[PDB]
């Protein structure tokens, strides 16, 4: 026999957009906006100056080697040059967007989970279901509820990264060594005491890992969302799948990569 | 008397209503288990210290005794009991309260000195005022008095993995007195050093407690350790089976059966292992150095197929050097050397004669140990 | 100014098939039969039958506990029932292919990178360069040179989650400690002596969790090849999403969902 | 004789033909290092070996011995020099003869003892013939002979992790046994064992060595684990210091300026740690555990503030219990009581007329350590 799990679905779906409708519709219009606002303000600079800043900032954090700031350049230049710039700023407001969010509304559960027994149970239950999940559903309620566009895009993301910061976040919190634990205690220490100064200074590692891996996951994410709304390069490889269209999906899916393995070397860097 | 206690004991697992009505009454605790599954760390413990009074608590890992610690600082809260200090509970204290006496009267050592590796030993010593809120300006004073007075402060503004146990633990015991604590508690500490660190610092906290007289909780597996310095010992196994302290009364009246295999209260079983001189290959100078290593005056010679030999001395060692002859000629194969298994009372009129011990050769003449007066504690045993 | 990267790109490929046509096309027709044949066996089976027997596998691995066969029990008659069967089958055909050409191509090179620290050089980046694209790109190259399909879907997923497991296995080999290395050698044992009794049996932890990884991986790269070819739950998913249909979409993607945490709850269970 | 060693060296890094010229001239090792940063662990090593000879290898971390080592298993490839084995170079082998010499007359020990924590320690002491393809009944017979040659058999068809240190020694000194080799290379083995089960190793070492002749590459960084056994020990900072051996040459001809320092070669500073009984607390029963324990015959008296107070004897402790008196009366309180900074010659006649050690207590009563007729060495030394 049949169970209706589309339409228990549906109507819970039907529902809540049917009771949210508001909030929903002024968050796309902040969001949107928000969003609007930084490419303008981004895609407002030029990209040979956005090229050479960059090009600063590698040899900043590196200024021995010559690989990686000579490669961001590099690449930057033929990003610049192929024309996906504009793009490219809505690309990375998008990710920014997401990764913030992510991080935002994940520390502090990560927080919650390392100090509570209870929340870690029903927790990593629900983040292991959120890690093995695939992208293409998030952005279905997201349209759902707030429509095409960014916003949908960047919720998915936020919700499809959220997993990993979260589990790094609670397993640097609970890997502390018990000794140190006990002597911040045994001085009367408070939880935020202990918290601000034995915590996060050690656990900073794996947040930072975990954060990493939030920010490729939200950029997957968009990637995918370009599908519905979410300018970007993901439209330009999506055009390309649609039409099979070798040279273009290439060409966006390497600017995307040089995006991210260039903010992959910039966090790897900002650890210590 | 400063702390008093009153059948505190802590209950692990779920379930513990019923585990803790099981003990009110005297259930033992392997049935509370099989019956609950709330494995039980401690049991209806009653007792009470007082000041300068170092009350160690000995056991085995198992015993649940880190455990009475945490509970006497309330890291671990007890299931039930109290704690009577300066005529204030503390088990039921708030939370501020709490902190405010883990900050002035307690203070913690721990076995792998549980420093932050993320600071400077300074930075470490001082946390405890740190976390006071006070000024840097003492903060710092009082933490570098207190590195001079263990000569390490030079060593300070550097980072723990790049010293010796020692140190560490030295800065670990300067941390918990900066707080000029009225108490501190103290878990296997020593434990992690060598012995010969352990009993030098072991000396150390002997000095330091005679300038300073403040209670100390210790801990250790091992009896030595207490003995040293133990005013008044408690053994525990899951349970305080002997807590009159003494330290003889453990051992001249131990009221149960436990305790006499746990400090290991007829034949010569008692022959020690031996310092050796292959007087075939090494020489004086060798057999000097050997002497002044193993802090003796004499030694055991040999042959290079390990059969007994004789004896040298320091004095014949000196002569065999200054003449440069050498061993197999100036030693003494006149010895009382005898075997494995005799009585106790054997070698009683020649173990007076011979100043050096009395080797037991095997049969084959090879060589296991030898005996310095410890026959002779056996040997009035009856 | 530009640079013709595009052209470049292009020209390339257009030589390629151009020269190993054949190979891609009798490749093609293999891959799909194949595919087409353990499909129509796979399906061939009933469905209650292949449920009681993933329900005793489940029991067999998990003897005592009672919820992980329960649930898979629970979802496969609810997958069953919606009538995602057959798409399943297909999908579970692209898996388990992908997921064995990944691993018998990858783990040979964990092998010869853990030996050579050459290999590492040369390999490292490109396992990073290829963990840090998308998914979108690599199934363009599919259809360019084997069309429309399975192939090119499962060829999209081996080259996607190949990093995790040649990664896993050169550092689980890499980590054995010195001593037992130097043990084996002290008693004149050749690599293949050393390697069947210590490397393996020891790094198998580690290989088996980059193995999940790497299935994973390919469950989420055949969920995208949907878009070509590639049948499955991933065409009911896509539909959803070009249609906003939620039922659907949220259907397809909790099949997928329990296969997933089905697949996983598996392969933990068969390291030691 | 059995090896023999000709120029042979080894260097890390690139560019080492460059190295290779440097050396073949005499270049230093840190010129080679600044000019070509190829870091060398071994110099210009050129010694032999004969059969039975224990061959020591001393140095401090970094002077490059254990590398040494797996230069003569080839373990790591020498950039030169010859190896000169039963007439049979080792550096220019094919793979089989050097798979095979390794099979046969080679076997390492390690520190922590490369044991296979996935198998049975059966297992990993047959593994050295396992790899020779073997049948298994002899495998496991010379393995339980082996075994029951070390007492633990028993022990046998479990895991290490569930040992002691010293067990898994002894099963990887009977793993690298089980082939008869006639050579045994030792990376300090005993270095991670207890001092005492260090001690009965060397011996168990040395009463093997004595039924089983044969070479040993032995190495450690503590000069005493090398002069109890070493027959010819080297001496090792980045090069051959000396190798001479004979245990004293190394002490009666230091040839360099650093082995006397490394082996440490006027005033009173040989006071040595004390053993204490603080007779306000414990009493005789205690003191003779202790005695017992530290293995001796007396002991040193103190109060409870840590004042020096006097001496105790084993028989006026024993004579305390029977009569049940306590410490404090049956004591010696004369004694030769001395001060930190005494002249070479000071208690030149006392010590003698005291056998017991003449205390150096501090000018306000505390104590340090005593005298057992260490101050003679240096006495005389003028
Ligand atoms: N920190 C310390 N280190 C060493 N001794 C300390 C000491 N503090 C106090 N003493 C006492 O001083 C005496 C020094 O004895 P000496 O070393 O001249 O004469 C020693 C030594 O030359 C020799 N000996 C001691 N232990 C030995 C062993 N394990 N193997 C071989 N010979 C040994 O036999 C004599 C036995 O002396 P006994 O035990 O009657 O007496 C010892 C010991 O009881």
């Amino acid at each position: 026999g049949q169970v209706p799990i589309a339409n228990w679905v549906s109507s819970a779906t039907d529902w809540i957009t049917s009771t949210f409708s508001s909030g929903f519709d002024v968050i796309q219009k902040s969001g949107t906006v928000l969003m609007n606002g930084i490419t303008g303000a981004l895609t407002a600079v030029p990209f040979w100056l956005m090229i050479a800043v960059v090009t600063i900032l590698a040899i900043l954090v590196s200024g021995k080697k010559i690989a990686f700031p000579l490669f961001t350049f590099i690449g930057l230049s033929l990003i610049a040059n192929q024309g996906l710039w504009s793009d490219l700023m809505s690309t990375i407001t998008l990710v920014l967007l997401s990764s913030l969010l992510s991080i935002i509304i994940g520390v502090p559960l990560g927080i919650w989970m390392a100090k509570s027994d209870l929340v870690a149970k029903i927790v990593q239950p629900i983040l292991d279901f959120m890690q093995t999940m695939p992208g293409f559903v998030y952005l279905i309620p997201a349209v759902a509820f707030f429509g095409i566009g960014v916003v949908p895009g960047v919720f998915a993301s936020v919700i499809f990264a959220l997993p990993p910061t979260v589990r790094m976040t609670n397993l640097g919190i609970r890997q502390v060594s018990t000794e140190l634990v006990e002597a911040a205690d045994s001085f009367g220490s408070t939880a935020r005491q202990k918290l601000f100064k034995l915590e996060f200074p050690l656990a900073k590692g794996t947040i930072m890992a975990g954060v990493n891996q939030t920010i490729m996951l939200a950029l997957s994410m968009v990637v995918i969302a370009s599908m519905i709304g979410a300018p970007g390069l993901g439209r330009g490889v999506l055009a390309a799948v649609q039409s099979a269209d070798i040279g273009k999906g290439f060409v966006s899916g390497i600017s995307l990569v040089i995006l991210a393995i260039i903010i992959d070397r910039f966090t790897q860097k900002l650890n210590v | 008397v400063k702390i008093k206690i009153e059948h505190l004991t802590k209950i692990f697992g779920k379930r513990i209503k019923t585990a803790l009505t099981m003990v009110e009454k005297g259930e033992p605790k392997n049935e509370i288990l099989k019956k609950t599954g709330a494995t039980v760390g401690v049991y209806d413990t009653n007792f009470e210290i007082n000041e300068g009074e170092i009350f160690v608590i000995m056991g085995l890992s198992g015993s649940g005794k880190s455990t009475l610690l945490r509970l006497l600082n309330r890291l671990i809260e007890p299931t039930s009991g109290k704690i009577f200090i300066d005529n204030q509970d503390v088990a039921t204290l708030n939370k501020e309260d709490l902190l405010q006496v883990r900050r002035k009267t307690m203070s913690m050592v721990f076995q792998n000195f549980g420093l932050f590796p993320h600071r400077t030993i300074l930075e470490n010593t001082e946390y405890g005022l740190e976390v006071q809120n006070v000024p840097k300006e003492e903060r710092r004073k009082r933490a570098e008095k207190a590195l001079d007075n263990a000569n390490l402060l030079d060593f300070k503004d550097q980072y723990p993995k790049q010293l010796s146990g020692g140190m560490q633990q030295r800065v670990g015991l300067a941390r918990a007195l900066a707080n000029d604590p009225e108490i501190l508690l103290m878990d296997e500490a020593f434990s992690a050093l060598d012995p010969l660190i352990r009993r030098e610092m072991q000396d150390e906290l002997l000095e330091l407690q005679a300038k300073f007289q403040k209670t100390i909780i210790f801990v250790s597996h091992d009896l030595n350790e207490a003995l040293r310095i133990g005013d008044r010992i408690a053994i525990m196994k899951d349970g305080k089976i002997m807590q009159i302290g003494t330290g003889e009364e453990i051992l001249t009246n131990p009221a149960n059966d436990y305790v006499k295999t746990f400090v290991e209260d007829t034949a010569e079983n008692i022959m020690i292992p031996a310092l050796t001189t292959n007087i075939d290959v090494d020489g004086p100078s060798v057999a000097l150095k050997k002497m002044k290593t193993e802090e003796v005056s004499s030694l055991m010679a040999v042959d290079k197929k390990r059969q007994f030999r004789g004896v040298v001395t320091s004095e014949q060692a000196i002569a065999a050097r200054k003449n440069n002859q050498p061993l197999k000629d100036v030693m003494t194969t006149d010895v009382g050397t005898v075997s494995k298994e005799m009585l106790v009372r054997d070698i009683l009129p020649i173990i007076y004669d011979a100043p050096t011990p009395l080797a037991v050769v095997d049969d084959n003449g090879f060589l296991k140990g030898v005996l310095i007066r410890g026959s002779v504690l056996e040997a009035l045993a009856d």
